């Protein structure tokens, strides 16, 4: 345009999605362990209970 | 008698292409369902700014126009006219008889006598249509031909009109007429008047729909919204003064 | 990045005026009767 | 013996054109419509009363040449910011730049 | 939609004469000399 600039993300879109896919992996895998500290694994089915 | 215009007289504005912009316009055009007059096949009618003009037949029995002022010598007028095939155009004096026409006997003559110190001279079922525009000095002419099959009857349907030729007098007009063909021994007028259309445009710069936004409140809603689509909702317009 | 320099392009050269026909005709007329030959839409020519 | 009449004006002299330039940066002007940017040709198509085209937000973007009577489109000149990218005086004076 | 339309809304703008001759800053520029054509610069400087 005249003057008009859009600047790209910092962050790509893949980046996003794998920040998103290492979440969902840290959550089934160590429940809520992994946000405190160093991801301790544990049963899906312990950690519904 | 008379009849109703439909969804008929739209034309291209300018010299512009857009591929799928809906453009919003602001000119003289002929109103949406519009009161047009059924003429038999002539008298003469009035020229106000714009007039509308549309002939169907199988036989060539309408043949050209003529337009002035006062109709009569010393009052510059435009003539068209195709004999066969050489459309003339002249725009000068004349002097017109009462009963101008051209038959198909099969005599063709009787026209005018008159021939005088002329500015511009130039030599070249179905639907025929056109529009004629006088501004500043100009003369806007438009065309289309559909081929139809109604026999004398306006049809439903929409299709834009094409800017044909342009020339500069400088003139002011006021009335006009008409020529026909019957023996020796079927048309249309409408009037043009400022409005307000949105057109749409496919891929190609070609006129495929227009909304007149004076019509009804849906109609000044979509000008609102600017697209031919509208969503549940409510939606404010205008104001009641 | 400067524009490299600026271009014009118009359309053909349509009717010439033809001047040809008062500036080469044949025979003028005497000084008390003179001609008034006007022109009308054309390209005129006053560089030739 | 000229005259300027209220009528519009009919009669006057030839404009001079000149050879046009494709891919470049320069200054076109065609019967009045004048800028700048790169000329090229487009895979569009006109009607021949159509002169130049206009996209959204009002741009003219394509134009025909009166001359071949082919479509060509016009794109601005490159535009853009200049950015610095330093690891601080304190460190070192190699400048990258964006 | 909201970023788009505002968007849109700053191009068309520059499409307004601000009450000036014209709203393009070569036609105001090559028909009036600068000590007049400042002032409808100032205008569509103003406004833009
Ligand atoms: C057109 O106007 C005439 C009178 O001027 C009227 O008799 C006729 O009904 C009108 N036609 C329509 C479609 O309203
Ligand atoms: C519009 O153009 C496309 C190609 O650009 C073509 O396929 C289509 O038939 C055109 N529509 C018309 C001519 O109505
Ligand atoms: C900044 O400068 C000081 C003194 O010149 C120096 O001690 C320090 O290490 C420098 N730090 C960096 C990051 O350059």
């Amino acid at each position: 345009f005249n003057g008009l600039t859009v600047l790209p993300p910092l962050l790509t879109d893949e980046m996003i999605a794998q920040y998103t896919s290492a979440l969902l992996a840290g959550t089934i895998t160590s429940g809520w362990t992994f946000g405190a500290g160093a991801a301790l694994q544990i049963p899906f089915a312990m950690q519904m209970a | 008698a008379y009849t109703n215009s439909f969804t008929r007289g739209v034309y291209y504005p300018d010299k512009v292409f857009r591929s799928s912009v809906l453009h919003s316009t602001q000119d003289l055009f002929l109103p949406f369902f519009s009161n047009v007059t059924w003429f038999h096949a002539n008298p003469v009618l009035p020229f106000n700014d714009g007039v509308y003009f549309a002939s169907t037949e199988k036989s060539n029995i309408i043949r050209g126009w003529i337009f002035g002022t006062t109709l009569d010598s010393k009052t510059q007028s435009l003539l068209i006219v195709n004999n066969a095939t050489n459309v003339v155009i002249k725009v000068c004096e004349f002097q017109f008889c009462n009963d101008p026409f051209l038959g198909v006997m099969e005599s063709e003559f009787r026209v005018y006598s008159s021939a005088n110190n002329c500015t511009f001279e130039y030599v070249s079922k179905n639907l025929r249509e056109f529009v004629f525009k006088n501004i500043d000095g100009y003369f806007k002419i438009y065309s289309k031909h559909t081929p139809i099959n109604l026999v004398r009857d306006l049809p439903q349907g929409f299709s834009a009109l094409e800017p044909l030729v342009d020339l500069p007098i400088g003139i002011n007009i006021t009335r006009f007429q008409t020529l026909l063909a019957l023996h020796r021994s079927a048309y249309y007028v409408g009037y043009l008047q400022p409005r307000t259309f949105l057109l749409k445009y496919n891929e190609n710069g070609t006129i495929t729909d227009a909304v007149d936004c004076a019509l009804d409140p849906l109609s000044e809603t979509k000008c609102t919204l600017k697209s031919f689509t509208v969503e549940k909702g409510i939606y404010q317009t205008s104001n009641f003064r | 990045v400067q524009p490299t320099e600026s271009i014009v392009r118009f359309p053909n050269i349509t009717n010439l005026c033809p001047f040809g026909e008062v500036f080469n005709a044949t025979r003028f007329a005497s000084v008390y009767a003179w001609n008034r030959k006007r022109i009308s839409n054309c390209v005129a020519d006053y560089s030739v | 013996s000229f005259e300027l009449l209220h009528a519009p004006a009919t009669v006057c002299g030839p404009k001079k054109s000149t050879n046009l330039v494709k891919n470049k940066c320069v200054n076109f002007n065609f019967n009045g419509l004048t800028g700048t940017g790169v000329l090229t040709e487009s895979n569009k198509k006109f009607l021949p009363f159509q002169q130049f085209g206009r996209d959204i937000a009002d741009t003219t973007d394509a134009v025909r040449d009166p001359q071949t009577l082919e479509i060509l489109d016009i794109t601005p000149c490159s535009f853009g910011g200049v950015s610095v990218i330093t690891p601080g005086t304190n460190t070192s004076n190699q400048v990258a730049v964006l | 939609n909201q970023n788009a339309q505002a968007l849109n809304t700053l191009v068309k703008q520059l499409s307004s004469n601000f009450g000036a001759i014209s709203s393009v800053l070569n036609d105001i520029l090559s028909r009036l000399d600068p000590p007049e054509a400042e002032v409808q610069i100032d205008r569509l400087i103003t406004g833009r």
